[PDB]
């Protein structure tokens, strides 16, 4: 606001207001996360076991199920 | 029956590589020495109802937690008003106290700058955990109308830009501390 | 008239503070941070403890303030340094400078050390879904051998 | 059969020291993730 | 060892190194110097 | 400095004053490792 203004202190007081009520948290969280296109941000934080991901082995399970596929099919040759 | 060989060589592939990455990432947990946890964050201690946890009896975090419309806060208010024994403390220092001989038993709610002077002192037995709740700050007041508050506002704002602030905050917290780093 | 209340580290007596005078027997965050506003600001400074010991708040029947915004209301003294919260109703009151200091209600627990193992900790660096998937993979060959 | 044993006897070996070498190999990769990157202090 | 008092540390009773510490202006030193200075029981040997 | 010279011993004064008060220490932590191009040591590494 400009210097000397009327409304800097009013709109001062408002932002605390808002900040004690946790609007602005709200609003951060919206216009942020809650969109977040990519999603699973909290997670990274709450998530972030390092360890191992499923993921990862997800490939090695997709291999076995095939193997079990291609058993599935050679059992039915036999 | 080759079906079968295929089978018991898909699922030994399948073993051994699962033991393989658990014992390469073992070696690799045993290694790095990562922080160890027992809660993630507020909302999950909201969610686990295992551990109590208070605040100081009179103080601005406790009524951020009384006038809050936020939900997790709301729960753990109503948590927080029926414990017996009392789960408010009259000073900090009482409550990180109840914090040190309760092995578990006792979670504190506190400003993150007390908290992480706390962490930094003997024995540092106790850590800062999740990230903070909400966001204040302090800041130095003058009474309403006086001629100092905007020249020492100003004197805050070069002293910020200019790092004073941050290298004292590095002086007094950290660089003075009682346990590593 | 700066007024502060102890705390660590924002105020401390120094050791030798029996033998200390004046501004130089406390130490602490606040302390420097009063030497430099004062070495910007250009005045001379009397540090003081507050003497109820509050920061502040307003007695729900007398409506009077207490503590250090008390001290700056009633005319106790000219400024206030210490770890003092902005709130709408101190803001109401007196004016608060632009904050020099970030803070965030915070969780502090007890350190679990090395004597807790977490053994549930270390039979999951593997995920629990690939404990779920791995125990589907069991019974799943298991029917495919049968 | 003496042949087919030592055949039996050096895949064992064969394939012992490549499993090993890929549990080893997945230790060090696994190791170094969880180290403090360079790049993410400012100074660094 | 300056940011723990886990283990305690010392220096000879008399000498260019007690005379350093004591003399020292920069932030390490001046602590460690606190830290020798207080302690008890006296951290100070007479022989290396 | 020259053989002889007045400015001899005052400026041997002034090298060890410079010393004990650790000036030599930050001033080539300044000049040589502060200004360099190659984070510390474990730059090499790459994490293999
Ligand atoms: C550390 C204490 C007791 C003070 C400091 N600021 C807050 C205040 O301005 O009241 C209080 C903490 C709190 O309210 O959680
Ligand atoms: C061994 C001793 C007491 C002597 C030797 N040089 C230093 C000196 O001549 O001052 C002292 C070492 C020290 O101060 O730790």
């Amino acid at each position: 606001t400009p210097k000397g203004s009327s409304l800097g202190t009013p709109v001062n007081l408002a932002v605390l207001k808002l900040s004690e009520q946790g609007v602005l948290d709200k609003l951060k969280n919206k216009w942020w996360y809650d969109k977040g296109e990519c999603g699973a941000k909290d997670s990274g934080s709450k998530e972030k076991t390092s360890a191992l991901s499923l993921s990862n082995v997800a490939g090695v399970f997709y291999i076995l199920v095939g193997g079990l596929g291609l058993a599935m099919l050679v059992a039915l040759i036999e | 029956s080759l079906s079968a060989r295929i089978v018991a060589g898909v699922w030994w592939f399948f073993t051994l590589i699962i033991i393989s990455s658990y014992t390469a990432n073992l070696a690799a947990f045993l290694t790095v020495e990562r922080m160890v946890s027992p809660i993630e964050s507020a909302e999950d201690l909201s969610k686990q109802t295992e551990i109590a946890y208070g605040t100081l009896d009179s103080g601005s975090t406790k009524e951020f937690f009384r006038r809050s419309k936020i939900a997790v806060f709301d729960k753990m208010w109503t948590y927080m008003r029926s414990a017996e024994p009392s789960v408010f403390v009259r000073t900090t220092a009482e409550g990180v106290a109840r914090v040190r001989k309760s092995k578990g038993k006792y979670a504190y709610l506190l400003e993150s700058t007390m908290n992480e002077y706390i962490e930094q002192r003997k024995p540092c037995d106790t850590m800062k955990v999740g990230g903070n709740l909400d966001s204040k700050g302090y800041g130095i007041a003058t009474p309403k109308g006086s001629s100092l508050g905007t020249p020492v506002n100003l004197a805050v704002l070069k002293l910020s830009e200019q790092g004073v602030l941050d290298k004292l905050k590095n002086k007094w917290w950290y660089d003075k501390g009682e346990c590593g780093a | 008239v700066v007024t502060t209340i102890l705390e660590s580290p924002y105020v401390m007596m120094k050791k030798n503070h029996e033998m200390l005078e004046g501004n130089e027997r406390y130490e602490g965050y606040c302390v420097d941070l009063a030497a430099e506003i004062a070495k910007h600001c250009g005045f001379k400074y009397k540090l003081t403890i507050v003497g109820d010991g509050k920061y502040g708040a307003r007695d729900a029947d007398t409506k009077i303030w207490n503590g250090m915004v008390g001290e700056l209301v009633y005319g106790k003294a000219d400024i206030a340094i210490a770890p003092l919260t902005i709130t709408l109703v101190r803001e109401e009151v007196i004016d608060f400078s632009k904050p020099f200091m970030s803070l965030g209600i915070s969780i502090m627990i007890k350190k679990p050390q090395k004597s807790k193992p977490g053994v549930f900790s270390f039979l999951d660096p593997l995920a629990y879904e690939i404990w779920m998937a791995i125990v589907f993979a069991y019974i799943g060959v298991s029917v495919v051998l049968f």
